[PDB]
């Protein structure tokens, strides 16, 4: 456990910071004297800083209580083989750098084909958690693999992919046929509500933000990262407004890099 | 086993780093053989028959594009001939 | 379907039972919302067990069928058929004649139904109704129709439905808003007056 | 705070006393120095800030009359604009702590004659000046000086 | 930063921006042929804005639209004015549909030798700030696109380094 | 009767009206009358009939709309100056036409330092204009100029009289950008500005005066009005940052390895809750420099014993090493490199009296004095 | 070589000093080639020859591959 090993932290550090600050008490209370030209500027002064470091000590002492209130509670050779492996996980953070993503790039002008089990795998990988949403898998027309997904009790949404990069996605409710009368999953309709609609367009916008030129698993992960957000809607407030209806309409824009439900209006 | 390849991958690239680096020594002595005149004659202060080749072939280039314009517009009309077939295939 | 939120509103010491109903009306008309038509919920009891033999006139075909608590029969034309053969398993039980008729109204894709309550011809009482049309799970959105409510309502704002108490993470069912209805009844039919 | 009276009462007891000093060493001294360690081994800069971002179209300097080197400042302005025609200089009057007061402007109605344009131009001044706030800065006088020169070409032209 | 998706109704426009806009039109051509420029104008403004990002050049004053001088007949100019991290130059211009590319660079006094001292001016602390502007045209000069004229200047009014 | 209400995003509480109107003699033209009017728990405030001066534009109207919401964003900032009564000009234009700015005239110096800091920093400005740029044209920008810098850096900052600093304010989403905390806290980091620029003063007389040891031992290299480096060590092996903080009312050291020549890390963090405390005492630089101009040679060894060995501190150079549970080291270090050996387990007060868990470690010099 | 705060330090100001050290070789290029530009007119237009021949070629160099392509669904479509 470590909760009590960091909370000892404040404890031992306040029973030196007692001991210095008596010290304080005692030599500047013994220093004398020093005027520094008017006595109105030092014998005001005095009861001051009389007054300021008895209230430190003071203080000291009353915050040491409160830290003790919430803390509860081959012999020594082959040890030292041991938290050296452990030290070496810090030897892991030592070379990471907080450059991280963000490059310098200039313009990428001078002077492929991949399986779709090479997709499955890719949608395997994060289907894995998130319990709440599901997704199907299906390819009834090409090679081009559009996916069926339901989330909780709420949306279901056509993932449409081509190529192994983006195509398209609609979403819809949870009380609609998103099948034809043929089976097949829709290819082109509107989801007939105000909402939805509006929100598509910022489905639209988000598609075209999530910019990788090599890496687009990362841009769908971060896509249904975003869309993961959406299972909190008509449940959030908005963040400026205080009240969840701009013109009827509730929260629904979450910002780039920020997710939070905005509008277009709430920016 | 995985460690053994990111490091030889790490040699070629340092290699080729070295090698970009002498190279560019190479070209930077040879942009500075030759500079005599200074800089602040820079500033735009507001007080042969290699033209005409450039001239002709301005409007070779451009009627090319042109050329090319037609057939790609021809191709258009080919395919929107063909977005509608699969669109009621059935 | 939609989460639904069901009361009363009396007179209200202000002229009529239909008054009140005008000044939510224009009410509303300051903020501009737009009608899809009327509505009408009317009730009608049967007895060998009390036989909620019930209609709306927001689904038609919707014929109800329900125990004095028991299990709902949202059933079609030919339920009713079969209903009338009976005659000595379940009695008649007539003037049951409790309704509410009004009028719906829409504010972008928010749905009203206001309108008074009679017993046959004699209308005593406000029938008021709250819903929203995309509510699919319930208990999820109860502050939205409380924002609502205290919008344009005033006084006699309303809380805490009957059917809220029965929880379930579910798609919210037109058998909650018809519970509710029968449940506004019960409130209704005692005081007559 | 709870518990400290003893050293809250011992200084006020000891207060205006000419021992102060040497009685509280006496009784303090030893007992910190030997267990926790030894001992270690012309114009105002106001116009000058209000000058700099006046507008190039005014070109205004001092008078040359007057008395100088003194609290009150007067300020003669020259307009070089080829929109506009010419027009009395104009000057203005500003006393000693130009911030946070009222100052004045000259009155001369004859060089504004000959011509009911001047005139115009005269009431126009009369309108607007009359209702500018108080203590405002040069640059609300000095452009309502401008603006009103091309208020009164719109009526002459 | 520029993105146009169109989707293609019977009777019906839907137009997609990064910006995240839709736009409804009529049957009208002309209502998207003068669209588009005007949001090539848009373009032509913030092909400065993010140019200035990279390189240094501190952005001061930017504005999506400004009606300051005439009225566009098209649409609604836009102004946006920097200045650069080397001391005496900055770059202010508005863009319009109609009017665009109006360079007036600033400089700083006691470099011209020609903006009149008044008797008040007696300190020179004061004297080395941007207060006069001289015109820059677009015609005539280097460069064979437009962010490629202007990088041309303000890489050229700089510091000796050589 | 023909009218429209138009609203601006950013600035609601504020309309504009444009009464189109109808021509009798041309069946086919129209007019417009142009208004103001400020909506307030609602009422009109104000009116301004807008002067004169393929047919379906009315670029007149987004001529005004633009003037709307670029001119009256500025109605706040001048409405506070005076509020807090701040010299200012007002209403302006930036040079070429299409600009508009707030030129500041006077800041109300300073307070708790003497006052011959007021003078030169009031010497130190010479303009406090502002500027608003930024998407949804909500970042302000400060660009407060001071020429006759005390000092320059190791760095190309060396350049003539002029130190321009660009201090950008945003307020939030609600209360608008002309916000009196965001002034608020622009007093705050000047006085922060202030408060170190007194210190640069203060040590800039304290420059002239130092035994010059330091200055081979120790170079500074970053001076940026607000932080402070040293780079110190033979090899300019180590730094340590200076930095004022606020709301600790302190400064936050940084004691940091620089240079391609030092073993595991920067080392001098065994110390670090100890040098943090004496300079709570002392606002002299050369009490930090010195310091460690003495306990060089002997912490260099102190961190790298085995552990058997620990650092447990007491105070500045009464470092204690520990062997084990039983055992103990003291060293204390001093200046040209002099450092003083005890015994540590014993005591040096009592020998009726010990230490219960530290039994006497004799013989200890005899080992010193073979060294000797 | 051979607690943090030295390592954010010095990543960061040996690379902003080196994108200092780099931005500044393109100001001083953009010197020595607008010089090249300005003082000689015909290294500009060498440069401009050499861009549109480099063109030239790479336009010539797809449309008889074109064409040849072009070939290619010849029997692809007389399959049938
Ligand atoms: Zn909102």
């Amino acid at each position: 456990v470590s909760v009590n090993l960091e909370a000892f932290s404040q404890a031992i550090s306040a029973i030196q910071a007692l001991r210095s600050s008596v010290s304080r008490v005692f030599d500047c209370l013994k220093d004398g004297m020093r005027n520094k030209e008017t006595l109105e500027g030092r014998e005001k002064a005095f009861i001051a800083h009389f007054q300021d470091n008895l209230h430190s000590v003071n203080r000291d002492l009353n915050e040491l209580e409160r830290l003790s209130n919430l803390v509860g509670k081959l012999y020594s050779q082959l040890l030292q083989a041991y938290k050296w492996s452990n030290k070496l996980q810090y030897h892991a953070g030592l070379a990471s750098g907080l450059l991280n993503q963000q490059s310098l790039k200039r313009s990428a002008n001078q002077m492929l084909v991949l399986p779709p089990q090479y997709v499955d795998d890719v949608i395997s990988r994060i289907d894995r958690m998130f319990p709440e949403m599901s997704i199907h898998l299906s390819r009834p027309n090409g090679t081009s693999a559009m996916l069926l997904v339901t989330l909780g009790k709420v949306l279901k949404v056509i993932v449409v992919m081509r190529s192994l990069f983006i195509d398209r996605t609609i979403v819809k409710g949870y009380n609609e046929n998103v099948y034809t009368e043929d089976g097949k999953l829709d290819i082109w309709s509107k989801s007939n509500y105000q909402v939805f609609q509006k929100v598509t367009d910022h489905a639209t916008t988000a598609l075209l933000h999530y910019q990788l030129p090599q890496m687009p698993d990362v841009v769908v992960r971060s896509f249904m990262t975003w869309l993961r957000s959406y299972i909190k809607l008509f449940q959030a407030p908005c963040q400026r407004c205080g009240k969840f209806l701009q013109d009827g309409l509730p929260p629904t824009w979450r910002d780039f890099r920020t997710l939070e439900a905005f509008h277009d209006t709430c920016r | 086993g995985t460690y053994q390849d990111r490091l030889t991958k790490l040699q070629d690239n340092l290699r080729q780093l070295s090698v970009l680096f002498r190279k560019l020594r190479l070209v930077y002595d040879k942009c500075n053989e030759n500079d005599p005149i200074p800089v602040e004659q820079l500033i735009p202060y507001v007080e042969s028959e290699e033209r005409r080749e450039i001239a002709e072939v301005n409007k070779k280039l451009k009627q090319k594009n042109q050329q090319l314009k037609q057939i790609m517009d021809q191709l258009r009309n080919l395919i929107w001939d063909i977005n509608a077939m699969l669109a009621m295939r059935n | 379907m939609g989460v639904t939120c069901v009361s009363q509103m009396p007179v209200a010491e202000g002229k009529s039972v239909q008054q009140t109903v005008e000044l939510l009306t224009r009410k509303l008309e300051m903020l501009g919302a737009e009608k899809q038509g009327t509505f009408c919920v009317d009730c009608e009891t049967y007895h060998t067990k009390l036989m909620y033999v019930m209609h709306n006139s927001e689904y038609p075909l919707s014929c109800f069928a329900l125990f004095e608590n028991g299990p709902c029969l949202i059933a079609d034309t030919n339920f009713d058929v079969l209903m009338v053969k009976l005659k000595g398993f379940f009695q008649s039980a007539k003037a049951s004649k409790i309704e509410t008729r009004g009028t719906r109204y829409q504010y972008c894709d928010f749905l009203v139904k206001v309108g008074t309550v009679t017993m046959g011809p004699s209308a005593r009482g406000i029938s008021v109704e709250v819903e929203y049309g995309p509510c699919v799970v319930a208990s999820d959105c109860w502050s939205l129709l409380l924002e609502f409510l205290q919008s344009f309502l005033g006084s006699h704002t309303p809380g805490a439905p009957a059917v809220f108490g029965n929880r379930h993470d579910a798609v919210y069912g037109p058998a909650d808003t018809m519970v509710q209805y029968m449940e506004l009844f019960n409130k209704i039919r005692k005081q007559q007056q | 705070q709870y518990l400290c009276q003893p050293l809250l009462d011992a200084v006020l007891a000891n207060i205006r006393s000419p021992v102060f000093n040497h009685s509280l060493y006496r009784t303090f001294v030893p007992a910190m120095t030997a267990i926790h360690g030894p001992p270690i081994t012309s114009i105002p800069s106001v116009l000058q800030g209000e000058v700099a971002r006046l507008d190039p179209k005014f070109l205004v300097n001092l008078d040359p009359s007057h008395c100088s080197n003194n609290g009150t400042v007067h300020l003669i302005c020259k307009l070089d604009d080829k929109d506009l025609p010419s027009v009395p200089p104009l000057e203005l009057s500003v006393p000693a702590d130009y911030p946070a007061q009222s100052p004045l402007w000259i009155d001369r109605q004859w060089q504004y004659d000959a011509n009911p344009f001047l005139q115009s131009v005269h009431r126009c001044m009369t309108s607007r000046l009359l209702q500018l706030p108080d203590k405002h800065s040069v640059t609300a006088l000095l452009n309502t000086w401008a603006q009103s020169v091309h208020q009164a070409c719109l009526s002459a032209a | 930063s520029i993105q146009l998706q169109l989707n293609i109704g019977v009777e019906q426009i839907r137009v997609v921006h990064r910006d995240g806009r839709v736009i409804t039109l009529s049957y009208q051509e002309q209502e998207l042929q003068d669209f588009l420029l005007s949001q090539m104008s848009q373009h032509q403004v913030h092909a400065v804005q993010q140019l200035a990002k990279v390189m240094g050049w501190q952005v001061l004053s930017f504005s999506n639209h400004v009606g300051l001088g005439p009225i566009e007949s098209i649409g609604n100019a836009s102004a946006i004015t920097v200045a650069s991290p080397s001391g005496d130059y900055a770059i202010s211009v508005r863009n319009g549909p109609e009017s665009g590319s109006k360079i007036m660079v600033q400089f700083p006094r006691n470099q011209c030798k020609d903006l009149p001292k008044s008797d008040v001016l007696q300190d020179n602390k004061w004297s080395h700030l941007r207060g006069p502007f001289k015109e820059v045209q677009w015609n005539k000069m280097e460069g064979r696109n437009f962010v490629y004229k202007m990088e041309l200047l303000m890489s050229a009014l700089s510091p000796c380094l050589l | 009767k023909n009218k429209l209400f138009i609203k601006l995003t950013r600035l609601p509480q504020y309309y504009i009206v444009v009464e189109m109107l109808e021509v009798p003699n041309k069946p086919t033209q129209l007019s417009y009358k142009y208004y103001f009017m400020s909506v307030n728990p609602a009422m009109a405030l104000l009116l301004q009939q807008f002067k004169e001066n393929m047919c379906a534009f009315n670029k007149v109207l987004a001529h005004f709309v633009a003037m709307c919401d670029t001119n009256m964003p500025f109605v706040g900032l001048r409405l506070e100056l005076s509020n807090l009564e701040i010299p200012h000009q007002g209403v302006q234009v930036e040079g070429d036409g299409f600009s508009h700015a707030i030129r500041l005239l006077k800041i109300p110096p300073c307070k708790g330092i003497t006052e011959e800091t007021q003078k030169a920093l009031d010497r130190s400005l010479l303009d406090c204009t502002f500027r608003l740029q930024g998407r949804n044209n909500r970042t302000w920008v400060a660009e407060l100029v001071f020429a006759n810098c005390p000092l320059n850096g190791t760095s190309t900052r060396e350049q003539g009289p002029s130190r321009h600093v660009y201090l950008t304010y945003e307020n939030l989403l609600s209360e608008p950008v002309g916000g009196r905390k965001v002034v608020e806290m622009f007093l705050n980091d000047w006085n922060s500005i202030a408060r170190l620029y007194e210190c640069v003063l203060e040590f800039a007389r304290s420059l002239p005066d130092i035994p010059a040891h330091l200055n081979i031992f120790s170079e500074v290299r970053v001076y940026n009005y607000r932080k402070l480096i040293l780079c110190y060590g033979t090899t300019k092996g180590s730094s340590i940052s200076i930095q004022w903080n606020s709301i600790h009312q302190k400064f936050h050291i940084s004691l940091g390895t620089v240079g391609p020549n030092s073993g595991c890390s920067n080392c001098h963090n065994t110390i670090l809750h100890q040098l943090q405390e004496m300079f709570n005492k002392t606002p002299n630089v050369v009490q930090l420099l010195q310091v460690l101009f003495d306990t060089q040679a002997p912490l260099n060894a102190i961190n790298k014993l085995p552990t058997c060995f620990s650092i447990l501190p007491q105070s500045s150079t009464h470092i204690r090493l520990a062997f084990r549970n039983m055992y103990c080291i003291d060293i204390y270090c001093r200046s040209r490199g002099v450092v003083a050996i005890r015994d540590g387990a014993y005591s040096l007060f009592d020998n009726s009296k010990l230490v219960e868990g530290f039994y006497p470690a004799p013989g200890l010099k005899t080992f010193l004095n073979m060294f000797v | 070589s051979q607690d943090q705060e030295e390592i954010r330090t010095g990543v960061d100001q040996c690379i902003q000093k080196f994108l200092d050290i780099a931005r500044q070789t393109e100001c001083f290029f953009l010197q020595k080639r607008l010089q090249l530009s300005v003082q000689k007119p015909e290294q500009v237009i060498k440069e401009d020859v050499s861009e549109l021949r480099n063109e030239l070629q790479r336009k010539d160099a797809l449309v008889q591959k074109h064409l040849t392509k072009l070939r290619h669904w010849q029997q692809v479509l007389e399959d049938i």
